[PDB]
């Protein structure tokens, strides 16, 4: 017997069902910002660069939902980390620069990152 | 002498005598090497034990992480340093580091090297990349090499402490110690450097009850630290804070201010015989090895004290173009919001006390330096002594010519024009204070708001706060709470009838005078 009216009431078991129940009550344009899904998810690619590369992808997606032309593919939500105020301190773009890569982190993360610079902006 | 501290027990673990304690070079984990023949590591932030390794069945004196390889080096009474992968859980390599058990290991992240110090009176070098071949052997020490540390200004240099009453500074290139320091008089248990790019320092600890500070640049002994009232097992330098943390076999740890060597604290735990110390290089965690276990402890000062007025005097203490003892700072710069703005400091006159908290007035007429149960008021931009007062805590309110203080008599105090207000004195007790117009005082699992009119209990909110700040109209308040945040309405008229009537209970209040807006 699953689905609660509450937030919880306690314990890992209730907690595990709860992220399933949350995804129901907001399906809309992926989870966007991953819920209690995040904990199992890292181990799913323990070998080792692939986790960061994946993580980088989600973080880029999350920033904004742009036009979505050829390699401008960022989904998730339109505003939830914006892009580009001129009063924002120390700005969004600092994280965007990582994604522009020569190899600036390692090659698996690099391939993901170049696509990801292209994708947000 | 005063210093921002707050000793906190981050994680404890009970085990047979832990000779070495370490923080993981780049990870939030701390590794302790035990006499269980096991080394164990725990990440003392989430309170999860990440992994254990059974190095030997006889004590492991030393353990450290070579973070880049994702490996841990241990040296045990196998007279071996055995290497393991701390995520693929298996023994990476096994090698004989020495002819005797390995007291300490030091890791050079920039080079493939570990040098290990052993009580075969020799320190040997091993290169992890060669599969733990013996790169270099250092012959210099004629006694039991208790500890090794790498100098952070030249990693090619390390110092080793041996119970031979010297700490010898060696270079990798040279088997022999390229110079000797005679750092102690009853053998040197430990050597440490005071970390940084501009700090040439050594420390020696000895069983003459004493820790000694040495300057390696000048070669003189800067001062002698009382250490402990029994043989100093180890001594180390904290990087950020000006203190030395020492441990002794009397089960006591003492903290000494490194500016006059007057006792900052004495800590015992019911674990006793404190063998080692080590400090995190990124600062504010020190870990100490004891007979009955290990502890990882978290030191205070996490955040700076400063305040921005309307005169562009943004005042801090410490920092650049400002001294800690005196007071200064200005910030008149408006360069782009996207980066950190320059210091932009302009000089500011006299001070007489230490800044526990140092703050400008919110509209610029006063400066307050608070410190040692006293507040001293200095004038906004002239810094002549305006006023004085008592304050274990000082907070400007909204009024900022009325302020709240904790005078620590069990009543939260208001001082107005820096002169005490006794028309303000809670019918709660006190345990702590929140500023703003209705002073929040926390007592008996309550937050009580008091009037600056007759000090009656207006209301009590049943979730205690982090803060109360009141708007500059004093009808609206913003409450920082573990709840998250409240905005409350103080209905002024309702308060005037209630307060006069004193219908508001001594410790529970009247639930009408205040109302919960959101």
């Amino acid at each position: 017997v699953e689905l609660i009216y509450k937030v919880c009431h306690a314990n890992p078991s209730e907690r595990a069902r709860f992220i399933r129940c949350i995804y129901n009550l907001l399906q809309s344009s992926s989870p966007a910002v991953k819920y209690e899904a995040a904990g199992t998810l890292v181990t799913l690619s323990s070998a080792p660069t692939a986790i960061k590369a994946a993580a980088q992808c989600y973080i880029d997606l999350i920033i904004k939902e742009s036009d979505n032309n050829v390699k401008l593919i960022v989904l998730d939500r339109l505003v939830e980390l914006k892009e580009h105020p001129a009063h924002e301190r120390v700005l969004q773009d600092l994280v965007m620069d990582i994604l522009r890569v020569l190899s600036t982190p390692d090659l698996e993360v690099r391939k993901k990152t170049l696509q990801l610079a292209l994708d947000l902006v | 002498m005063p210093l921002r501290l707050d000793i906190k027990r981050k994680l404890t673990a009970r085990s047979d005598r832990v000779k070495s304690v370490d923080l993981h070079p780049t990870e939030p984990w701390m590794l302790a090497s035990l006499y269980n023949g096991s080394v164990c590591v725990w990440n003392h932030e989430t309170q999860t034990l990440v992994k254990t390794f059974e190095v030997c069945d006889l004590p492991v004196r030393a353990a450290k992480f070579v973070a880049r390889k994702n490996w841990v080096v241990t040296g045990a009474d196998d007279m071996q340093i055995r290497v393991f992968n701390y995520n693929t859980l298996e023994r990476v390599h096994m090698f004989e580091a020495h002819s005797d058990y390995i007291r300490c290991i030091a890791v050079h992240p920039t080079q493939p090297f570990i040098l290990t110090s052993s009580d075969d009176m020799l320190i040997k070098l091993w290169d992890w990349d060669k599969k733990w071949s013996c790169s270099q052997v250092f012959e210099g020490h004629t006694h039991y090499v208790m500890q090794i540390v790498i100098n952070p200004k030249d990693n090619n240099q390390f110092a080793s402490a041996s119970l031979d009453r010297t700490i010898k500074v060696w270079q990798l290139g040279s088997s022999s110690p390229n110079f000797t320091l005679e750092g102690h008089e009853k053998g040197v248990n430990c050597i440490d450097y005071y970390s940084g790019g501009d700090k040439p320092y050594l420390i020696s600890g000895a069983d003459d009850r004493l820790v000694k500070i040495w300057d390696y640049q000048n070669k003189t002994c800067v001062q002698t630290l009382e250490g402990h009232a029994q043989n100093v097992s180890c001594a180390s330098f904290h990087p950020e804070l000006p203190i030395i943390i020492t441990g002794s076999e009397d089960g006591t740890v003492r903290i000494w201010h490194s500016s006059t060597y007057r006792l900052e604290s004495t800590l015992n735990y019911g674990m006793e015989r404190v063998w080692c110390v080590a400090s995190l290089r990124g600062s504010n965690n020190v870990a100490l090895g004891y007979d009955e276990g290990s502890i990882i402890v978290k030191l205070g000062r996490e955040e700076p004290a400063m305040s921005m007025d309307a005169n562009g005097k943004i005042i801090w203490a410490k920092h650049s173009e400002v001294q800690q003892a005196n007071l200064k700072a200005m910030g008149d710069t408006e360069i782009k919001d996207g980066e950190r703005l320059p210091l932009a400091v302009k000089d500011m006159g006299s001070c007489e006390i230490y800044p526990q908290t140092i703050q400008h007035n919110p509209n610029g007429r006063f400066v307050v330096v608070c410190g040692d149960g006293e507040y001293i008021i200095y004038t906004a931009m002239a810094l002549r002594n305006k006023s004085f007062g008592s304050a274990q805590e000082f907070a400007w309110a909204h009024d900022s010519s009325e302020y709240a203080i904790r005078e620590s008599n069990s009543i939260v105090k208001i001082f107005k024009n820096f002169k005490e207000k006794k028309s303000f004195k809670p019918d709660f007790g006190a345990e702590s204070i929140y500023g703003g117009f209705l002073l929040g005082v926390r007592s008996v699992n309550g937050l009580a708001f008091y009037d600056w009119e007759n000090t009656e209990l207006i209301r009590r909110i049943e979730i205690q706060p982090k803060h109360i700040f009141w708007s500059d109209s004093g009808e609206l308040v913003c409450i920082a709470t573990e709840e998250s945040f409240f905005i409350l309405k103080y209905l002024s008229e309702k308060v005037l009838a209630a307060q006069e009537t004193h219908e508001g209970v001594t410790e529970d209040g009247i639930e009408d005078a205040f109302e919960v807006l959101g």
